[PDB]
């Protein structure tokens, strides 16, 4: 999971 | 403020291909010079400008069989159908002309672009 | 010896979400405490172990309406349905418990994992 | 396009  | 799962789109496509391989919830047959290909209308629309136009038509959206132009090569279509469900294109010297012509007819702009580039490198 | 188009899976998912937003070729309604959500069975199966099991059942595969357990929160389902079609999860302090419980019921393992991690950080 |  990432900060888009 | 959403978070994003990097592999989600790839995992979705992998599962859609698993459904195709097991013939689960396929809802259309694409006929190419008597060869038949089962697929999901939504996936075909998501990958091709031609299928997008066909299945948004108020009459064609309800067809279970679509016949492609007789000039379309079944191997070129097969390679492109595989690309639709995997992101992988089996582009070879012996098939590049049939793949490019099929991608132009199907309106798959990124495939047409890489075929034009690979042909230009060989000239 | 295939070549691969990096953005293909993301572009496919983006087009599938465009079809959902315009209600094109949706083939099921998911009922959650009287709230209704239209979707594509194949996308639901590709994202959820529960929908995968439901739509591979020889009787349930043909249903146009699926009613979820009354304990399922409609907002938690909505957030997860958005994630299915976009890879983006709107995870917030006020919804994390409902999102995790819904993801556990829907069998969306990666969502359950990030919810467990975000909850553990707050304790 | 890449070599996967
Ligand atoms: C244009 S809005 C839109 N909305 C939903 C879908 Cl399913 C869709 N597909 C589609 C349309 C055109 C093209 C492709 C897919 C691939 C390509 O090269 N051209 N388009
Ligand atoms: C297991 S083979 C397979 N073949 C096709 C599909 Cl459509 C599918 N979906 C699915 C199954 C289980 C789970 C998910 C999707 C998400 C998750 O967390 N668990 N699985
Ligand atoms: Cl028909
Ligand atoms: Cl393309
Ligand atoms: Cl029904
Ligand atoms: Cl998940």
């Amino acid at each position: 999971w990432v900060i888009p | 403020s959403c978070i994003q799962f990097t592999r989600h789109a790839s995992d979705v496509l992998l599962n859609l291909n698993r459904l195709r391989s097991r013939d689960i919830l396929t809802d259309v047959v694409i006929v190419v010079s008597r060869e038949q290909f089962r697929a999901h209308k939504t996936v075909l629309m998501a990958c091709s400008g031609l299928f997008y136009s066909i299945f948004t038509d108020q009459l064609k959206c309800n067809l279970s069989v679509i016949n492609l132009d007789p000039e379309i090569n079944p191997e070129g279509f097969c390679i492109l159908l595989d690309f639709m469900y995997t992101s992988r294109l089996n582009l070879r010297e012996g098939n590049i002309m049939a793949v490019m012509a099929t991608a132009m007819y199907l309106q798959m702009e990124h495939v047409v672009d890489t075929c034009r580039k690979f042909i230009k490198a060989s000239e």
